[PDB]
């Protein structure tokens, strides 16, 4: 009903249908609120492929982005007290493995 | 309990007794009077219960299903008003005569000691009901429906009997706090899931079970606005309150049989979920809203965890009061339009702008809207499925979803948009209509202030 | 809108409607005036060239061809007036336009305000009432036998007579009602 | 609120200096507040820290023995 | 005087039931409101016990 | 997954206001992008900057919006800037207000938008992240530069290409007022905010001179 | 000035079984600076609407 | 000579593009009048019900009641089972009641004997 | 808004002040009441113009069907009025 | 109080396509023999205060000059200030 | 305040700093605090004192409600009616007793949480091992009774718990 | 970047892997080996709560930040000296980052020199 003649004197003007003449049984589903199925610019199948290919192509890329990462020429941040143990889980009674940081 | 059974019998003789032009004036006040002397049942105790006397107890389950069904009468009085003013004093009489037969026996129900009593009240509440479907409906069909909504009831209900007089031949008692007490375990075999199967499809017909719902839609299209808001609103609850009230004795074999119906809910509230998107009729979009929750309401109850009972009691709440309502609205659109058919009248908003802001409450709370109390049992439904499964989100999920989308469908058909042309005789609302709507709404945002007074025993 | 369509589009319809068209989507494409004026005037000399044309089947091989160019390069986002059936404004102030049958049911405490419009409104509807009686035996004796073969209405032929069927066209609620 | 000013039917519509020297005020100390922090805080955009060449640190500190030691 | 009126029942009203409401019911049960401490660095005094936390370890400044 | 979702969405937001003539729809695509931008500066997890420019954006867009809706209200509710042409001396407050405004999205040094998008850049380029979102953040700024002058050229600097019946006003206090508030704002809010909230994340000191300066290159 | 934070818990809604769900407002960072932003802008934008929705 | 438009179900042929309307032969023009005659009786029937100024109610429109009455009521009186209907019903009423049993049932079995091995971690999990 | 309650004094001048910007009509000789084919001796493709010249200055478009049928410049202010709701 | 002052239209011999890019759309038509019959209707749109145009780059210098100015200024007034 | 007990809501000392300004400018907050101690803070305090003073004129009071031990389910007889009556009424009672216990220890552990700030991770370990240990004995003592669950479901859940424990140490015992 | 062109272009195992450093023996370059030193003890770098990541050899100059921007807050530009330390700190961390990252590096090359060099010879 969104391809129907929008400048026709229409009884429902909102509906565009006029009294008296046969409803579709569909008539619901295309009311103007809803599924239209007015001809567009471009074909649907190419509309389809386009999409599909651009949505494929970035999800292989972001593939790839993560199988290649960037990153800058730097060795692992350094934190102090044995990788900050004690505040970062806790557990005091266990007196953890030392690790002690490379001065260069 | 007698202090509310005593009153509301007292409400026939002054019915019968009255003039021919203060039949509605004296219901309405002595009904609005009955619901506030009701409102003593509400303050219940952690413990067991409201023990009254051999015949009747109450509980936090009863209390509010028992305080609804006290509100709901003078509601019911307020809307009949209008469409009887045509008939005979003595018709007007013998349909308000229903309505308090019909509250009576529904508040004998919810108390109810014993599951025999019970069962007779509960089946006693099927003869007001189908009279007043069938002699006050304005549809041909109205006879076809009220056959659907006896044979239906009774089809569910005579195994259900039979089983509860076998149960007092072995345990020798069906006193509810006795069946608790002395509780033991089913076993596994053919019998006993037999009996399982006749205690619990009684109950399953009446919420409806998907499948089993197709009497709901002819019942609630082809009854009055009275009939239409004690089914919706009450007669659907009394399924559940059963299946509370009878699964504490299923154990350990409700694990086993809720399978087949946890999936009849589970897809079937989607199905008639999507059966409202393509409706051309309010009455049946409604119904089958309803037939949506009240699934909804049959997964709670079979998953049996206290966030699942204490959920499925607020959504039964809310869903009657919600329901009540939006059949209101649907019919002081049908008394203007006389067609029944949600695309016919249109613009409403521009023309009744009132209703519409009552169009547009009513359809928020049943969207589920928070905090309201409809979102609250939806919820605590939703995590206690999660924590039986964690696949059951998606369903509930696409539900949601779903429902929201006909919910305001519902309301952009027929409130937004332009004005059909050809329709003039739309007089503004009058104060009884409004008053109605209020009186449905009011109660369900107050109510969103206190949830445990809705949430059950288990909270 | 106002006039009752044909039972068809002859060729020199669907010309125009076309160069109309192809006009509009030209400008859409060519922002600038001067720009969409030369291009403008090109069209025109390319639409003319076939103007003269005799027979109609090579002129209908015509105007089917241009049809497909101009499906290619129709513009997928034209430009749209804003009360158009596509424009951002269109359908604006319909939630405004209340009918007058309205004031009918208004409270005599409204009717009180405003009374020289309710003096006004009562001669109308007094004119309304005559009218009709008479338009319907007007569109009775002037309709061909079996029925309207198109939605056309006559005029009124007498000194009293107003237009049949005319209560609903003058009294559009209006425009902008607010 | 304002005054009033009129229609013009293709020609320039009419202008209150008040507007205009607003605009130009206002245009003048966005410039002015760019200028004025690039001149007081230019290591926001330039940086002010160098950057290190790695090829042009020696051996010596950073632990490379000639190839064989160990 | 519209604006001396509207901070007085607009603005004055609300405050002083809010702040009734917070300090004398809100506060009378415990663990309502809860404020993140207060950082603490060397070289500060403490109101309640008076005494001073110390300085650091004098750490080699070079630019 | 917070990081791919961020730059897909900003990249292809930025693409689709490349080309629109609504002038509403441009600029909420615009917004589309900054969001998928505040989404990407999640994903390297850096959430208080990603606030910061939440604060930054509310700042400059609002005002966008206003500075939209005031030449739409002059042209007698059009929006379609093939119809909308010389208005760079016809409406002069709008006019300003709207290139500061697209000067502070796009990260013009020392203005609002400056101090959290030129921090996104840098996070986001010195962090072990996806290449392709990298790469996407680079081309979304790029097309934000190009559609800030897409509605600068489209609606300001050409020959007028409205109805002849010339109703463009500016006198309005409320419009005016309204309207410098938000300049204020979108002038020295960015400098205030970003001097007065503690440190709440190790700054990036050293950077490679390009790696710094890269956000200035691709505007 | 000093980095207050605060969580405020005044009404206490429900509580089921060991749940417990009042009414409570985070005063972090976050909100006490969102909060001032949010009402500039929605204030600028309303004196704007006062002119734009006259009609 | 240009790429060609192709049309769909979602995407229908234009009318410009319909080569229908370029086969212009007399029972065509014939078979349009005779359309817009009956459009035009049932617009002069609408507009001379509408405008009557004692008609104080809707206009009772036959078409929509068709509708109505065919979407709901007549379905069953024309339903006949046939092996499109049998296969169709069982399919779209069955086969997800099945899938989804199956599917709870794997992941409710494997929850359950994670349960009994003991690993699972249920640990906080009071509410259920 | 703020737009002026436009007349059909000044439709009138509107519509005769872009008919005489058009050259191919000469200014002398149109009036209100000439006609465009016979009058004024122009093709159909004139009016179609004439009529999107009527359009873009006046901000609304016509539909085709009743553009088609305009043919004296009294004919478009009387349907610019009717479209408008003029009163004087 | 409305914009209700009898507003005169301006006489249709003020627009000349003189001094326009509408001759060199003219001349390239009529290279090839052609003529805009429109031309003249839009010549308003360069001829009053239309007919100065502001590139990109002066639009966003708008108020350099000022500011600049002000700047240089401040900073005058900073250098004697301190090295006192 | 008296209104609660302090052993029951532990609340670390509260240290504050002390305010050490380095320059003269004069802040805005001491003064926007003084400004609104005069203008909000005394009228409530004086408010608040009539108010306490009309209540201190009529002094009156109420009381907690004390429960003797009856029974439990495990000494009650099979088909004994009334002690397993008695016996439910108190398990439910301690199960609600319970269930505020829990609500407690939460409490804790959320004023830790938002007390210590950023070093919360640390700051709160205790609390954390509180609430774990409150946890697992609740988790075992009701969970998976069920909506109708009762005093001899939660002994029947015990009863298989012992049977398993002793299953589990007697086999690791003679291992 | 070059590092990156380097390795996904090159040989993956001549250039190290950041998730894995370091691969070498910290007294495999020299045999000194000094240790850094941190100067805000536990204490009082909890009670000033920075938070985990900014809890780095870095924290003293931030601590003192953290101290002049509390002490003269209407004023907040007053200080930028320590704003300017703590900077600095972090340029230092950075570049003794960036000097693991090359030391890897060079001591990678100058081990797979040799076990080539090793190759040869047993070849010959
Ligand atoms: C609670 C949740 C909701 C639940 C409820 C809703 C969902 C579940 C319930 C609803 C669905 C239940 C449907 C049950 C099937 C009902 C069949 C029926 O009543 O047929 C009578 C009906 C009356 O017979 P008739 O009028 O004498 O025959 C006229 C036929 O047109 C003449 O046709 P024909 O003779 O050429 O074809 C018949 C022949 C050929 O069959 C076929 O055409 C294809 C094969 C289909 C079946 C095998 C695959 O049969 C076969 O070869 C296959 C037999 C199996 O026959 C049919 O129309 C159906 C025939 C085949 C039905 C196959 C259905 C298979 C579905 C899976 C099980
Ligand atoms: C549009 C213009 C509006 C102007 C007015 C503005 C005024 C602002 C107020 C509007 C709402 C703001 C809510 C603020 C809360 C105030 C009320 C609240 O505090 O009271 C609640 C209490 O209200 C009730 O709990 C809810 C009302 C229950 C509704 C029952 C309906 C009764 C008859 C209806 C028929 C029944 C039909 C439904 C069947 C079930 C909660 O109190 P609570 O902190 O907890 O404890 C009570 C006091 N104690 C401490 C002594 C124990
Ligand atoms: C107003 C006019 C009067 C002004 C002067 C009086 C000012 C306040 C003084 C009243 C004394 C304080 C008081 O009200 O007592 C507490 C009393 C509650 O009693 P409690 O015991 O603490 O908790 C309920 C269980 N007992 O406080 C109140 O309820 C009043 C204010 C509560 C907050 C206001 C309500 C706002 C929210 C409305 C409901 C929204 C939906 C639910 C929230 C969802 C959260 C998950
Ligand atoms: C609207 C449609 C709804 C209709 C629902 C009706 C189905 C209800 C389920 C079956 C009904 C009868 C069940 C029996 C009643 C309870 C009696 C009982 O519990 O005792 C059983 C009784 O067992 C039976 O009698 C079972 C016989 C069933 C015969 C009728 C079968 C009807 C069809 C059942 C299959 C369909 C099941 C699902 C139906 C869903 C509803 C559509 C054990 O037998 P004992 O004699 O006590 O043995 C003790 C010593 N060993
Ligand atoms: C920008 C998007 C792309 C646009 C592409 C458009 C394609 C343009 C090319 C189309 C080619 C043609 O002209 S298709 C030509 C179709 N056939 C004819 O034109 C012959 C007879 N036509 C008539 O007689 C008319 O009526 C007429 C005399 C024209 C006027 O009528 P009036 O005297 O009553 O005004």
């Amino acid at each position: 009903q969104q391809e129907r003649d929008p400048w026709y004197d229409w009884d429902h003007p909102d509906l565009r249908l006029n009294w008296g003449e046969p409803i579709h049984w569909d008539l619901d589903m295309y009311i103007r609120n809803r599924v239209d199925t007015s001809p567009t610019p471009v074909s649907w199948n190419t509309m389809c492929k386009h999409l599909f290919g651009f949505v494929a192509f970035m999800l292989f890329m972001f593939w790839v982005g993560e199988i290649y990462p960037s990153y800058q020429p730097v060795g692992p941040k350094q934190y102090p007290y044995n990788d900050l143990y004690l505040e970062r889980g806790g557990d005091p009674t266990k007196e953890p493995e030392p690790v002690v940081h490379y001065e260069i | 309990m007698l202090k509310i059974i005593i009153p509301t019998t007292m409400l026939l003789p002054m019915t019968w007794m009255s003039k021919h032009n203060m039949i509605w004036i004296n219901a309405t006040v002595h009904s609005l009077l009955i619901s506030l002397i009701s409102l003593s049942l509400l303050n219940q105790l952690g413990e067991n219960s409201l023990n009254f006397s051999l015949t009747f107890f109450s509980d936090s389950l009863s209390a509010p299903l028992l305080v609804l069904t006290t509100w709901l009468l003078p509601l019911m009085l307020m809307a009949s008003q209008s469409h009887l003013s045509k008939e005979t004093t003595t018709r007007k009489k013998l349909y308000i005569t229903m309505l308090i037969l019909l509250q009576l026996f529904l508040i004998m129900t919810f108390t109810a000691t014993e599951l025999i009593l019970f069962y007779i009240l509960f089946e006693a509440t099927l003869v007001p009901t189908l009279i007043i479907i069938t002699r006050w409906g304005n549809q041909t069909e109205r006879l076809n429906a009220g056959l659907y909504f006896l044979f239906y009831t009774l089809a569910g209900s005579l195994p259900l009997l039979v089983a509860l007089v076998y149960i007092q031949n072995t345990t020798g008692s069906l006193n509810f706090l006795i069946i608790h007490y002395w509780s033991h375990p089913l076993s596994n075999s053919w019998s006993n899931i037999f009996m399982w199967l006749a205690c619990i499809m009684a109950f399953m017909v009446k919420m409806p079970l998907y499948g089993l719902h197709l009497w709901l839609p002819k019942a609630h299209v082809e009854a009055p606005i009275a009939g239409s808001m004690v089914l919706a609103a009450v007669l659907l609850k009394l399924g559940g309150y059963g299946m509370m009230r009878i699964t504490t004795i299923l154990n350990p074999l409700t694990n086993y049989m809720a399978y087949p119906f946890l999936m009849l809910s589970m897809w079937g509230m989607i199905m008639t979920s999507s059966i409202c998107l393509r409706q051309t009729d309010l009455k049946s979009l409604i119904a089958y809203s309803s037939v949506s929750h009240m699934a909804l309401v049959i997964v709670a109850i079979m998953i049996q965890t206290p966030w699942s009972f204490m959920g499925a009691t607020a959504l039964m709440i809310a869903h009657g009061l919600t329901s009540s309502m939006l059949f209101c609205l649907a019919n002081t659109n049908y008394e203007r339009v006389h067609s029944r058919t949600m695309i016919l009248a249109r613009g409403l908003q521009t023309l009744l702008p009132l209703m519409a802001t009552w169009w547009l409450v009513a359809s928020l709370t049943n969207l589920a809207l928070p905090p309201s109390i409809n979102l609250i049992g939806e919820l605590f439904i939703i995590t206690a499925s999660f924590s039986w499964s964690n696949i059951t989100i998606i369903l509930m999920g696409m539900n949601m979803m779903i429902t929201a989308l006909y919910s305001l469908y519902m309301l952009i058909t027929t409130q937004r948009g332009k004005y059909t042309h050809h329709i003039n005789n739309i007089k503004p609302s009058f104060t009884r209509e409004n008053a109605l709507m209020a009186l449905h709404i009011l109660p369900l945002l107050l109510l969103t202030l206190n949830p445990k007074m809705i949430l059950g025993p288990l909270y | 809108a106002f006039s009752a369509p044909a039972a068809y589009l002859t060729h020199q319809q669907k010309v125009l409607r076309l160069y109309k068209r192809a006009l509009r989507h030209l400008e859409s494409w060519c922002v600038h005036r001067d720009k969409y004026r030369y291009f403008a005037c090109l069209m025109r000399a390319r639409f003319d060239e076939h103007k003269n044309e005799k027979d109609m089947v090579k002129a209908t091989q015509l105007l089917r061809q241009a049809e497909e160019e101009f499906w290619y390069g129709q513009h997928p986002q034209p430009y749209i007036f804003p009360e158009s059936p596509g424009g951002t404004s269109y359908e604006r102030y319909e939630c405004y336009k209340v009918p007058e049958w309205c004031l009918d049911d208004w409270h005599p405490s409204e009717k009180a305000m405003y009374p020289d419009y309710f003096a006004k409104r009562e001669q109308w509807k007094r004119l309304r009432r005559e009218s009709w009686e008479r338009e319907v035996k007007q569109l009775q004796e002037e309709t061909p036998p079996g029925g309207p073969r198109t939605e056309a209405l006559p005029p009124a032929r007498k000194e009293g007579d107003l237009p049949p069927l005319w209560w609903h066209i003058v009294t559009r609620p209006r425009e902008r009602p607010m | 609120g304002g005054v009033h000013i009129e229609p013009r039917y293709r020609q320039f519509p009419q202008l209150t200096r008040s507007q205009l020297i607003q605009a130009e005020f206002f245009s003048a100390t966005m410039w002015f507040w760019i200028l004025w922090r690039f001149w007081h805080d230019s290591d926001a955009v330039l940086g002010h820290f160098p950057y290190p060449d790695p090829s042009q640190w020696t051996d010596e500190e950073l632990g490379i023995l000639p190839d064989d030691e160990d | 005087y519209r604006h001396s009126i509207f901070a007085v029942t607009h603005v004055l009203i609300p405050v002083w039931i809010i702040h009734y409401y917070l300090k004398y019911h809100v506060t009378a049960k415990p663990y309502t409101v809860v404020e993140r401490k207060p950082r603490i660095f060397p070289g500060d005094t403490i109101l309640e016990t008076g005494e001073v936390i110390p300085l650091m370890k004098e750490f080699p400044d070079q630019h | 997954m917070t990081l791919c979702l961020g730059a897909i969405t900003t990249l292809f937001t930025a693409l689709c206001a490349i080309t629109q003539n609504d002038i509403k729809k441009i600029v909420a695509f615009s917004t589309s992008s900054q969001l998928g931008l505040m989404m990407v500066t999640i994903g390297i997890n850096q959430p208080h900057l990603a606030f910061l420019h939440i604060c930054m954006h509310a700042f400059f867009k609002a005002m966008l919006f206003m500075c939209s809706g005031s030449i739409i209200h002059s042209l007698n509710d059009e929006q379609d800037i093939r119809k909308m042409g010389g208005l760079y001396k016809a409406m002069p407050f709008t006019t300003t207000a709207l290139i500061i405004g697209s000067l502070a999205l796009t990260g013009m040094p020392y203005l609002t938008g400056f101090y959290s998008k030129d921090l996104i850049i840098e996070a986001v380029n010195m962090s072990y992240t996806n290449a392709w979102a990298l790469l996407m953040t680079l081309i979304a700024t790029s097309l934000t530069a190009a559609y800030s002058t897409r509605i600068i050229f489209f609606a300001f600097l050409g020959k007028p290409r409205f109805p002849p019946l010339v109703l463009i006003n500016e006198n309005n206090p409320l419009l005016i007022n309204s309207i410098k508030r938000l300049l204020i704002g979108s002038i020295f809010a960015g400098f205030i905010i970003s001097n007065n909230i503690p440190p709440m994340t190790v700054p990036n000191t050293t950077m490679p001179l390009y790696m710094k300066m890269t956000a200035l290159i691709v505007t | 000035h000093t980095g207050q934070e605060m969580i405020i818990s005044n009404w206490h809604w429900m509580t089921l079984q060991t749940v417990e769900l009042s009414l409570s407002f985070k005063m972090d960072y976050f909100s006490v600076m969102f909060i001032p932003v949010a009402l500039f802008v929605t204030w600028s934008i309303m004196e704007f609407s006062m002119w734009y929705m006259h009609s | 000579s240009f790429p060609k438009y192709k049309p769909s179900r979602l995407a229908t042929l234009p009318a410009t593009l319909d080569p229908a309307e370029y086969d212009i032969s007399p029972e065509t023009r014939k078979a349009q009048a005779e359309r817009l005659a009956i459009r035009s009786r049932l617009k002069r029937e609408y507009l001379l019900q509408y405008n009557d100024p004692n008609r104080l109610g809707v206009i009772e429109d036959p078409a929509l009641i068709r509708w109505t009455y065919a979407r709901s009521a007549n379905i069953y009186p024309n339903f006949r089972p046939t092996p499109k209907t049998s296969l169709l019903g069982a399919l779209f009423g069955i086969g997800p009641l099945f899938f989804w049993y199956y599917v709870f049932k794997t992941d409710r079995d494997k929850k359950e004997k994670l349960i009994q091995e003991g690993k699972l971690d249920q640990t906080f999990n009071i509410s259920y | 808004s703020d737009a002026p309650p436009l007349t059909l004094e000044a439709i009138k001048d509107r519509v005769l002040y872009v008919l005489k910007l058009y050259d191919k009509i000469d200014p002398e000789k149109l009036s209100v009441n000439s006609h465009f084919m016979k009058d004024l001796g122009l093709d159909s493709l004139d009016q179609v113009e004439i009529i999107m010249a009527m359009e873009d200055e006046f901000g609304f478009e016509i539909p085709d069907i009743d553009a088609e049928k305009l043919m004296c410049p009294q004919e478009i202010v009387d349907y610019i009025a009717d479209k408008k709701d003029v009163y004087e | 109080e409305h914009g209700h002052s009898k507003m005169e239209l301006p006489d249709y011999k003020q627009w000349k396509i003189e001094g326009t890019p509408l001759e060199t759309v003219q001349e390239k038509l009529a290279a090839r023999g052609l003529r805009d019959p429109w031309g003249r209707n839009e010549a308003w749109r360069y001829s009053g205060g239309f007919a100065n145009n502001v590139s990109f780059v002066g639009a966003l210098l708008k108020g350099f000059k000022w500011g600049f100015a002000a700047f240089v200024v401040a900073v005058g007034a900073e250098y004697y200030l301190e090295s006192q | 305040p008296d209104s609660w007990d302090k052993d029951v809501y532990p609340e670390p000392p509260r240290r504050t700093p002390a305010p050490a300004p380095q320059t003269s400018l004069p802040n805005p907050v001491t003064y926007l605090t003084k400004i609104f101690d005069l203008l909000v803070d005394r009228p409530v305090t004086l408010a608040r004192e009539f108010i306490e003073q009309q209540h201190a004129k009529n002094r009156y009071y109420y009381y907690h409600r004390e429960f003797r031990r009856v029974p439990d389910i495990t000494e009650c007889e099979e088909k004994d009616i009334l002690c397993m009556f008695e016996a439910e009424m108190q398990w439910r009672r301690d199960y609600k007793v319970d269930q505020e216990i829990v609500n407690i220890i939460q409490e804790r552990l959320k004023a830790c949480q938002q007390r210590e700030g950023e070093s919360y991770r640390q700051n709160c370990a205790k609390e954390l091992e509180q609430f774990t240990q409150v946890s697992k004995a609740f988790q075992d003592r009701y969970s998976d009774l069920g909506a109708h669950y009762s005093a001899r479901k939660c002994l029947a859940k015990q009863k298989q718990r012992m049977l398993a424990e002793r299953k589990a140490a007697k086999e690791a015992a003679a291992a | 970047g070059a590092h990156l062109a380097r390795r996904y272009l090159g040989d993956a195992s001549k250039e190290p892997d950041p998730l894995r450093m370091p691969t070498f023996p910290p007294d495999y370059g020299f045999p000194e080996r000094k240790e850094r030193e941190m100067v805000a003890t536990q204490q009082e770098m909890n009670d000033a709560q920075l938070m985990l990541q900014q809890r780095d050899y870095c924290a003293h100059y931030l601590i003192q930040l953290l101290k002049c921007k509390r002490d003269s807050f209407p004023n907040f530009l007053a200080c930028k000296h320590e704003q300017h330390d703590w900077d600095y700190c972090e340029h230092l961390d950075y570049v003794k980052r960036m000097k693991e990252f090359e030391r890897e590096r060079r001591l990678l090359q100058r081990k797979k020199r040799r076990e080539q060099r090793e190759a040869e010879m047993a070849r010959g």
